[PDB]
C-alpha cells in the first residue's frame, strides 16, 4: 500500500533505537546502533565474481514467496532485509514476502511492515520456533518456490535469478546463494572465501569445511558453477514449493533453532535431490557469536533434542558416532518420530552409508576397532603435529575443526595414531618430551590409555600421564601423573 | 549453543 522507497524508515526505527549511553548489543548480539544508522535501501558491494555479469534470464522464471521469520529482530535490520529483496529482485519474480512473527515481544515490529508493497505479515500467538514458523509460511504461500532469508540479510545484485534458474531446471535442487558476511560490530559487507561450504563433525554442529585441493582447483575452473554441498549453511535457500511439501516440510516438533538444517540436508540428499550453492548468487547475514533470544526449555535440551530426532531418522547406525561425540544426548528425550520413519520409508530414500560415500566423504569415520577418535582436545587447545614428522615433537594448538594436524584416534592396540605415526614415550624420565614415530604394533612406548572419566592420557604400564607444561619449552611431555590442569585430556568421540 | 559461525577456517595447511 506504500511503495517502499516512500516507506518512512526513520519514524519507523525511531522509537525503538538504543537508549543514549546504553549498550548497542544487549537486545541483538549485533551492534544495533550500526544498523540503525544504514539506510534501508544503503548500497553494498557487488561481490560476484565478474563472469556472473555476463548473464542473461528469461523473463518466465517461476515467481517466488519469501518467507522470513522473526523474533525480536532489530526494525532497522528486518526492514533492510525486505527492503534488499524488494530492490533487489525483478518485482515479477517476488509473489509475496511473508514475514513470520514469531511472538516478538512488539507486534508492531512486523505490523507496520505490512503496509509496504508486497508485505504479509503473520503472527504466531506463541513462540513457535524457526522450523514452524517456515512452515506457517510455506503453508500460506502462493507461488510455486519457495525462498527463506533471515531477518537480519542483504540481498546483493542478480540474486534471485541464478537461484530461481537452478531450481525451474530441476525442482529436486535445493539452492543457496554465498553467505556474504555482514560485520556484527560494524555492518560492513564483505565477502568470505569461496573455497569454503558447509559441513559437520560428528556432534552434528555445522561448520565451515575447507575445499580440497581438487575441488579448489575444479572451482577455479568455473567459479560461477554451481558447487554441490553436503550441509546447506543454514538457512537462506530456496526450493520449489511442491518439492518442499513432498519431502516432509520440517519435522514439526523441532523446537526454536538448531537441527533442521541438518535434517533436511539428510533427507535431501538421501531421497534423491541435491544441495547446491550458486556463486552468483550472493547474500550478506549477520553473524553472530551468541543466541540474542531464549530457548524455552534450555538452549542445550532443545539442541540436543532436534539434533537427536534427525539422527535417529536419518543416520542408520552411524547415530552411534553421534553419541560418542555427545554422550548427554542420550539422556535427552526426543518424542514420537514415527511420521518422520514412514515419511522415509514412503520416499525410498537410501541409507545414510550411500550419503556418506557419495555425498560426504571427507567426514572421516572411525574404524570399527578404534577405542577413541578425534580430536584430543584440552581447553580449547587440540593434540597437533605442528606439522611434524618422524622423530618431531607434537604440540598443543587452537583447535580449529579442520581435521589434518589435528586428527588422531585411539586404536584397538591403544596407540594414538596420526597417519601413519604415534605417539611416543622416547624416554620414560618425568619431564621427558614425547616424539612422533612410526606405529609398530607391540611397542610399548605407543601404548596409551583413559583414565579418570576419559579425562586424562596415561601412558600404559606406568604412573605418566600426558601434560603440556612443557609446551613452551619444547612440545608435549610425560609427566608423574597428579592433579593438573595441564594433564586434562579428551578425545572428541569415545567409542 | 552457538549460532551460525562466520565462514573461516584454519589459516595453516595439514
Ligand atoms: O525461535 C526463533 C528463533 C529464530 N528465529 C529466526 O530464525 C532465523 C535464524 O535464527 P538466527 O539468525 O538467530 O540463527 P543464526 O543465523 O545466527 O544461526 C532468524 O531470522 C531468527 O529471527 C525465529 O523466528 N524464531
Ligand atoms: C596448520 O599448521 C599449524 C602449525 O603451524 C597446525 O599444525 C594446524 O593444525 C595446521 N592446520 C591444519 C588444518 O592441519
Ligand atoms: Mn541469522
Amino acid at each position: 500500500k506504500v511503495r517502499w522507497p516512500d516507506f518512512n524508515q526513520e519514524a519507523y526505527v525511531g522509537g525503538t533505537m538504543v537508549r543514549s549511553g546504553q549498550d548497542p548489543y544487549a537486545r541483538n548480539k549485533f551492534n544495533q546502533v550500526e544498523s540503525d544508522k544504514l539506510r534501508m535501501d544503503r548500497a553494498i558491494p557487488d561481490t560476484r565474481h565478474d563472469q556472473c555479469q555476463r548473464k542473461q534470464w528469461r523473463v518466465d522464471l517461476p515467481a517466488t514467496s519469501v518467507v522470513i521469520t522473526f523474533h525480536n529482530e532489530a526494525r532497522s535490520a528486518l526492514l533492510r532485509t525486505v527492503v534488499s529483496v524488494l530492490k533487489k529482485s525483478p518485482p515479477h519474480l517476488i509473489k509475496e514476502i511473508i514475514l513470520v512473527d514469531d511472538y516478538s515481544n512488539d507486534p508492531e515490529d512486523g505490523a507496520l511492515l505490512g503496509k509496504i508493497e508486497k508485505v504479509r505479515v503473520l503472527r504466531n500467538d506463541r513462540r513457535e520456533g524457526l522450523m514452524r514458523s517456515r512452515v506457517r509460511g510455506a503453508d500460506a504461500a502462493q507461488a510455486k518456490v519457495l525462498t527463506f532469508l533471515d531477518s537480519h540479510c542483504e540481498c546483493n545484485e542478480h540474486w534471485l535469478e541464478p537461484l530461481l534458474e537452478r531450481v525451474a531446471e530441476d525442482r529436486t535442487r535445493v539452492v543457496s546463494p554465498i553467505i556474504d558476511v555482514i560485520n556484527m560490530d560494524n555492518f560492513q559487507y564483505v565477502g568470505a572465501s569461496a573455497d569454503l561450504k558447509g559441513g559437520f563433525d560428528w556432534n552434528l554442529v555445522f561448520k565451515w569445511d575447507y575445499m580440497t585441493p581438487e575441488q579448489r582447483r575444479s572451482r577455479q575452473g568455473n567459479p560461477v558453477a554451481p558447487i554441490k554441498t553436503p550441509m546447506i549453511a543454514g538457512g537462506l535457500f530456496v526450493m520449489d514449493k511442491f518439492y518442499f511439501e513432498e519431502l516432509g516440510k520440517y519435522d514439526m516438533m523441532m523446537d526454536v533453532w538448531g537441527g533442521e538444517n541438518l535434517e533436511i540436508s539428510f533427507r535431501v540428499w538421501q531421497c534423491g535431490g541435491s544441495l547446491e550453492i550458486i556463486p552468483c548468487s550472493r547474500v550478506g547475514h549477520v553473524f553472530r557469536k551468541q543466541h540474542p533470544y531464549t530457548f524455552p526449555g534450555g538452549s542445550g535440551t532443545v539442541f540436543a533434542r532436534n539434533t537427536r530426532r534427525a539422527a535417529e531418522v536419518w543416520m542408520d547406525e552411524y547415530k552411534n558416532f553421534y553419541y560418542a561425540a555427545v554422550p548427554s544426548a542420550r539422556n535427552v528425550p526426543y518424542g514420537n518420530i514415527q511420521s518422520r520413519l514412514e515419511l522415509r520409508k514412503k520416499l525410498s530414500c537410501k541409507p545414510f552409508k550411500w550419503y556418506l560415500e557419495n555425498v560426504y566423504p571427507e567426514l572421516r569415520v572411525p574404524d570399527h576397532q578404534d577405542i577413541a577418535f578425534g580430536a584430543l582436545q584440552q581447553g580449547t587447545n587440540c593434540l597437533d603435529t605442528l606439522g611434524h614428522f618422524a622423530d618431531g615433537v607434537v604440540g598443543v594448538y587452537e583447535c580449529h575443526n579442520a581435521g589434518g594436524n589435528q586428527e588422531w584416534a585411539l586404536t584397538k592396540e591403544k596407540s594414538v595414531k596420526h597417519m601413519d605415526l604415534c605417539l611416543t614415550v622416547v624416554d620414560r624420565a618425568p619431564g621427558s618430551l614425547i616424539k612422533l614415530q612410526g606405529c609398530r604394533e607391540d611397542d610399548s612406548r605407543q601404548k596409551w590409555e583413559q583414565i579418570e572419566g576419559n579425562s586424562k592420557l596415561r601412558h600404559v604400564g606406568s604412573n605418566l600421564c600426558l601434560d603440556s607444561r612443557t609446551a613452551k619449552s619444547g612440545g608435549l611431555s610425560v609427566e608423574v601423573c597428579g592433579p593438573a590442569l595441564s594433564q586434562q585430556w579428551k578425545f572428541t568421540l569415545n567409542l | 549453543t552457538t549460532p551460525s559461525p562466520v565462514p573461516t577456517t584454519s589459516t595453516t595447511s595439514a
